[PDB]
């Protein structure tokens, strides 16, 4: 049981808790960031200059 | 005559503070004059005029109402402060005349 | 105390005064008080204590002879086992600024007399004690809440109650207080609580056994006494459970145990709250529930 | 300063109340929340709504008037 | 002593302010606008030195000064927006949080009203000299105008449009002590916002029913923090969803041209929070008498308090009231139309009405069916 794994380990010692939201934030951007930029860069394909770039670049 | 008479009872359903439970006096703003006749309640009928009040704020903090059936009605409203207040505001209003003369 | 139960077991037998209601006693009848001695009044849960200067065998005659029901089937030799109470984290405010004093009581679900921690809790309320107007010691007895209550007259009296039962239980305490003062004192409990559940000494301890130990003996201080320790010790904990054997297990409580111990009871917990009185100035549970972690 | 202790003079009142971790967040989201939700819509809509759309009118009116303003009106070059 | 929260000089106070504060249980969501029009001061006052720290106030530079901030101080596009449009957000929310008041007579309590109409005759002093710094169109016509207002006082009145320039007609001068003046004013209104909030703690919150709430009050936290906390990321939403995805859909574009001494433009109209006067200002056909409108059209706040008749606090209870309260703010919303449109038929008679229609419904209407309703309730 999750809940009662994570309510006894993680939330319930107030000291844990924050090392909780630190830890988790970090893991959190890393991959909300990722996600995103993805999902952007997606639904403009061939307009940004990450795929023009190729064209003048070198090789 | 019979003119207002029948318009004051649409206004009381207009208003609504029957949904509460409020009596119409329950609703009056506390001025000094109001404040002063309320000290002047018997200590029953402060009490359930208190308790009417703290029920109608707790109504009004889950956004809900009386379900029809407790709905105070137009003949049933007892004006419990009416009458002190009328002579507090008589008192006062010797006192003042009292006082330019 | 009974609104506490009124509300901490709500909806089940707990939840039930001793006396009982008042359309109850208006109506009850002949009929029922017959089943009712009929139904439980039975041999196999009755239990006939004695102490003082009497033979054991003697004793056992006497009631050969007059105690002598008979059993058929099994059912007759059946002790029932009772439906579970369930615990509800709640508060039940009775207000009345009309009179003298207010009266708190605070607590969480108990073990229940079979669990051995019941002796740790004993003794982590040693730690806390009680305290009331008249004690002589003042400010400088050992219980850091009476302190504090002298200190700044945050009472009238207040006492820890560890509280069991055959399933369930409750441990918590209660004080009395003038209407401008409940709020400091709720806080300086709840605050002698979390110091029990994160950072109890040694020196605490040893006071709190010993304190313990002397209430101990002086539970069997009588005939009448001795005999009320026998009468419950068997309908309860089974057996008889010796002064050596308790002062065995109190020996055995330290630091670390209290602190394990209070931390599983009331760490954290969803307490029930009977307010009685004018007690406007302690308020919300949502604060009173936050007061159960961070020492 | 403090005022929790002067405020009112309160007497037989008895409220109860459970911690929220024995209750849910938000119950009865149909048969008690969506009613009252369209239960005050109701009563209000009528006392809001109609200035709002009549300001709505005079709003459409007075531009598409000023718009009509801008047209020719034939009968000025029809010598 | 006891606890360290209700002794120390200081957390005794951010305790006993908010915190162990005793509010009313039921308080709307027409209450949270308190705490959103102090959190856009901080977040104003914080975008705003951020800025401060690219901006230079001389003609010959404000503009592109501006410019440069937006195109290469870092995230300076975004500061620049975030505080342009807070500008924004925050009027809208001092707009509700006066209609609550209106609607809920908290304007009984005073003092607590009166630093408030300070306070927005301060903002809006504020957000128009703010609007003067990228020195653009508008930003030059707004300070001939406005600037130009004290004209309208006999005698002096040019002596003190001489003063607000520093010359003899708009210039550098003007342009320096209105960025200093601009700098300045935000934390007179932080000071003043702490007077409010003072008075105000006096009595207590009102609350929607408008009876004592005595019989019931509760600590601020976590009830009212956590439903602030909560009233904010939904403000905040559509504030980043405007500023992010449509910049300038709020703001005239006459401030993308560098500001012209010889040419007025001919669509010249104000930020959107000041055409509901800037509408009252054209409707009388007479200088002196549109300045007195327009001054009476944000003093007659003021009078408020005083043409109170109903029995009752609120309008919870007087359905005559809310139908002319509710007419009143589609009166409102009517004059910001009629500001945005030129000074052409059928506007300018539409003007006149929506206005003669404003003072009408505080001065005359409000206190009469007020006390019309007093009889109905048999009083
Ligand atoms: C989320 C919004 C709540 C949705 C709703 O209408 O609740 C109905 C309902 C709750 O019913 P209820 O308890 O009877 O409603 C009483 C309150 O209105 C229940 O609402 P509440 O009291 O819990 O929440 C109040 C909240 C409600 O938010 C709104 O009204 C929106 O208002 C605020 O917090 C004020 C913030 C306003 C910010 C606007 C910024 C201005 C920019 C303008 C451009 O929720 C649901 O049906 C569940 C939805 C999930
Ligand atoms: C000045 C220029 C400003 C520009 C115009 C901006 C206007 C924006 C459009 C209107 C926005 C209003 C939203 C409508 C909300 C509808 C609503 O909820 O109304 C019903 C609801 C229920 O009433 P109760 O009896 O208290 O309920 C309890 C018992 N059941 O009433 C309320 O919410 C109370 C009124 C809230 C005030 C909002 C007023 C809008 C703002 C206008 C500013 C007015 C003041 C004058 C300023 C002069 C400068
Ligand atoms: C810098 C501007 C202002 C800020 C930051 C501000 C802030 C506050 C805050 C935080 C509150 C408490 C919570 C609430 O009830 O909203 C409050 C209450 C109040 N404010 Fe303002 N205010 C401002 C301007 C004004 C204005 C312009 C008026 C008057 C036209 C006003 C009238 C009031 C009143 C009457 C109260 C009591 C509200 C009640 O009855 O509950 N305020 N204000
Ligand atoms: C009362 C809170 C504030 C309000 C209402 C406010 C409002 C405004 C307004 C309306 C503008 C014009 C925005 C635009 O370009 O369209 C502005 C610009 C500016 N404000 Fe403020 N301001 C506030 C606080 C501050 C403070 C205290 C500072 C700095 C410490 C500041 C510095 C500036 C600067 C440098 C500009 C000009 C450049 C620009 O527009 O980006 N502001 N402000
Ligand atoms: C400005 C503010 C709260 C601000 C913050 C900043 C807290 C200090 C900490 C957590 C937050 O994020 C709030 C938004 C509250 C204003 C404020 C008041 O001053 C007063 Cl007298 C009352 C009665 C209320 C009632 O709701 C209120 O909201
Ligand atoms: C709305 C208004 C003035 C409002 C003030 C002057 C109040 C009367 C008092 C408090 C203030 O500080 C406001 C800025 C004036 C009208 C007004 C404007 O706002 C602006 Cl930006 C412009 C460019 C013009 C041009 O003609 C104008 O007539």
């Amino acid at each position: 049981a999750l809940l009662r794994q994570a309510y006894s380990a993680l939330f319930r010692r107030t000291s844990t808790f924050a090392l909780t939201v630190v830890l988790g934030a970090v893991l959190f951007e890393r991959a909300f960031d990722q996600g995103a930029d993805a999902i952007f860069e997606h639904l403009n394909e061939g307009k940004l200059w990450k795929h023009i770039k190729h064209k003048y670049e070198a090789s | 005559g019979r003119l207002m008479d029948r318009i004051r009872k649409w206004y009381y359903n207009a208003a609504g503070f029957n949904k509460y439970g409020l009596m119409r006096d329950d609703t009056l703003y506390e001025d000094d004059d109001v404040k002063e006749a309320l000290k002047r309640l018997p200590k029953d009928l402060y009490n359930e005029r208190m308790f009417r009040i703290k029920r109608a704020l707790d109504l009004s903090l889950k956004h809900r109402i009386l379900p029809k059936e407790q709905w105070v009605k137009y003949e049933e409203d007892k004006p419990y402060l009416e009458p002190y207040l009328k002579e507090v505001i008589r008192e006062r209003l010797e006192r003042e005349a009292w006082n330019k003369k | 105390f009974d609104y506490l139960h009124a509300t901490a077991f709500q909806g089940t037998a707990l939840a039930r005064t001793v006396e009982g209601t008042t359309e109850n006693i208006k109506h009850l009848t002949r009929a029922d008080l017959a089943s009712y001695i009929d139904t439980h009044f039975k041999a196999p849960r009755m239990v006939l204590a004695a102490a003082g200067g009497i033979s054991h065998k003697e004793l056992v005659d006497a009631a050969r002879q007059h105690f002598s029901g008979v059993s058929f089937t099994y059912k007759e030799d059946a002790v029932p086992i009772l439906p579970r109470c369930r615990f509800t984290g709640s508060e039940i405010r009775a207000r009345d600024d009309a009179l003298p004093v207010a009266h708190v009581a605070l607590a969480v679900e108990g073990p229940g007399w079979a669990d051995p921690d019941n002796v740790v809790l004993h003794v982590a309320n040693a730690i806390i004690g009680r305290y009331d107007r008249t004690f002589g010691g003042g400010k400088h007895l050992s219980s850091r809440l009476a302190a504090l209550a002298v200190e700044h007259k945050l009472c009238h009296s207040f006492q820890t109650f560890n509280t069991s039962y055959s399933d369930t239980g409750l441990f918590g305490f209660h004080f009395v207080a003038d209407p401008l003062s409940i709020d400091d004192m709720m806080f300086c409990a709840q605050g002698e609580w979390m110091r029990l559940c994160t950072s109890t000494t040694e020196s605490e301890v040893k006071r709190a056994k010993n304190h313990l130990r002397s209430a101990m003996v002086a539970q069997l201080d009588g005939t009448t006494p001795v005999c009320e320790t026998i009468g419950s010790h068997l309908l309860n904990y089974g057996r008889r459970i010796s002064l050596e054997e308790w002062d065995s297990r109190i020996s055995a409580v330290d630091a670390r145990m209290v602190r394990d111990v209070c931390s599983k009871y009331i760490y954290d917990k969803c307490p029930a709250l009977a307010a009685v009185g004018p007690i406007e100035q302690l308020l919300d549970y949502n604060r009173i529930r936050s007061g159960m972690y961070w020492i | 300063g403090i005022h929790f202790g002067n405020l009112a003079r309160v007497r037989h009142i008895i409220t109860y109340s459970l911690s929220p971790f024995e209750q849910r967040a938000i119950p009865n989201i149909f048969s008690d929340a969506l009613p009252n939700v369209w239960r005050r819509f109701s009563s209000q809509v009528f006392k809001v709504a109609p200035p709002f759309l009549g300001a709505y009118l005079l709003y459409s009116w007075g531009t598409q008037e000023f718009e009509r303003l801008k047209r020719k009106n034939p009968a000025d070059y029809e010598n | 002593a006891p606890n360290i929260r209700k002794s120390h000089p200081l957390l005794k106070m951010i305790n006993n302010s908010l915190i162990d504060l005793p509010a009313p249980s039921n308080i709307s969501a027409w209450w949270n606008f308190g705490s959103l029009l102090a959190v856009c001061l901080m977040t104003q006052i914080l975008t705003g030195l951020l800025l401060a720290m690219h901006y230079t106030a001389d003609t010959s530079l404000a503009f592109s000064s501006v410019a440069h901030t937006c195109r290469n101080v870092q995230y300076g596009w975004l500061i620049r927006n975030l505080h342009a449009n807070g500008a924004s957000f925050f009027f809208i929310c001092i707009f509700l949080h006066i209609g609550r008041g209106l609607y809920y007579g908290s304007y009984l309590y005073k003092e607590t009203w009166n630093t408030g109409v300070i306070l927005l005759l301060t903002l809006m002093a504020t957000a128009f000299v703010g609007y003067v710094l990228p020195w653009g169109q508008m930003s030059f016509w707004g300070a001939t105008v406005i600037t130009n207002l004290f004209s309208a006082i006999p005698y002096i009145g040019h002596t003190l449009v001489e003063w607000a320039w520093g010359g003899f007609s708009v210039d550098n001068p003007t342009l320096t002590r209105f960025f200093a003046l601009h700098f300045l004013l935000p934390f007179a209104i932080a000071g003043i916002t702490i007077i409010h909030l003072t008075f105000l703690h006096e009595s207590g919150s009102n609350n929607p029913l408008g009876i004592s709430s005595d019989s019931d009050k509760i600590p601020f936290h976590p009830y009212y923090s956590f439903k602030d906390i909560l009233g904010l990321t939904l403000m905040l939403t559509p504030f980043l969803t405007l500023a992010l995805f449509s910049p300038n859909l709020l703001g005239d574009p006459e401030n993308f041209t560098p500001a012209n001494p010889l040419v007025t433009p001919p669509h010249i109209k104000p930020e959107w929070y000041f055409l509901f006067a800037y509408a009252i200002l054209r409707s009388i056909p007479n200088k002196l008498g549109g300045v007195l409108a327009l001054a009476a059209s944000v003093l007659i706040l003021f009078l408020i308090p005083f043409l109170h008749k109903s029995k009752q606090r609120t309008m919870t209870f007087r359905p005559l009231s809310q139908t002319l309260f509710w007419l009143l703010v589609a009166n409102l919303l009517i004059l910001t139309w009629i500001g945005s449109q030129p000074v052409e038929h059928p506007f300018i008679i539409i003007g006149q009405m929506a206005s003669l229609s404003y003072f009408t419904i505080l001065l005359i209407l409000f206190p009469t069916i007020g006390t019309l309703e007093n009889k109905m309730l048999n009083y």
